[PDB]
């Protein structure tokens, strides 16, 4: 629990903002 | 990416799977150049196929569990994540790709710092976003996502 505030920084350095493949979602649409 | 310090029988190793991702990234890329031809050239009998004919090999390296360190420590993953990818038109690669592809992720031990490195993380969100995937393996992705987002 000691650093458990420290996970969602990690889930950041996995996956980035989310956008790398909105291109490709807005082709589909 | 063999390590000098090591047995014939790691470098062999090494060297086996140092040569999949090669093979692995040249075929992504013909796929690749045969799609933007087929856009630059509208030519409608251009299909993909290289990352489909290489397939089994890949499959077959990637559900062998004694291959897992070896698989994860040279960044295998780097090349599934290229496979996984939009294609340029925006088209997913073939489904027996995917379903292939996720089976074996969800047997291998993967940790964050291969999803840092081979940036596969993100590619698994865009399969629980994208419309064009079959339920099943949108189900499987969200399924990896919540084995690695576990606090």
């Amino acid at each position: 629990f000691t650093h458990m505030s420290d996970k969602i920084d990690e889930m950041y350095d996995i996956f980035g903002d989310g956008h790398d493949y909105d291109w490709a979602l807005e082709i589909e649409n | 990416g063999i390590d000098p310090f090591t047995d014939d029988l790691e470098q062999y190793l090494d060297e086996k799977i140092l040569r999949l991702k090669d093979e692995m990234n040249i075929a992504a890329q013909l796929d690749i150049d045969t799609l933007n031809k087929r856009i630059e050239t509208g030519d409608t009998s251009l299909i993909a196929m290289q990352k489909v004919k290489l397939l089994p090999k890949v499959v077959s390296v990637l559900s062998k569990a004694n291959l897992a360190d070896t698989i994860l420590d040279n960044n295998l993953l780097q090349s599934v994540r290229i496979w996984l990818e939009p294609l340029p038109d925006g088209s997913l690669p073939s489904f027996e790709i995917q379903k292939s592809l996720f089976a074996a992720l969800n047997d291998l031990p993967v940790k964050t710092e291969h999803l840092k490195e081979s940036g596969l993380g993100r590619v698994v969100i865009f399969y629980t976003k994208s419309k064009r995937v079959e339920a099943q393996l949108a189900r499987l992705a969200e399924k990896l996502i919540a084995e690695w987002t576990r606090p």
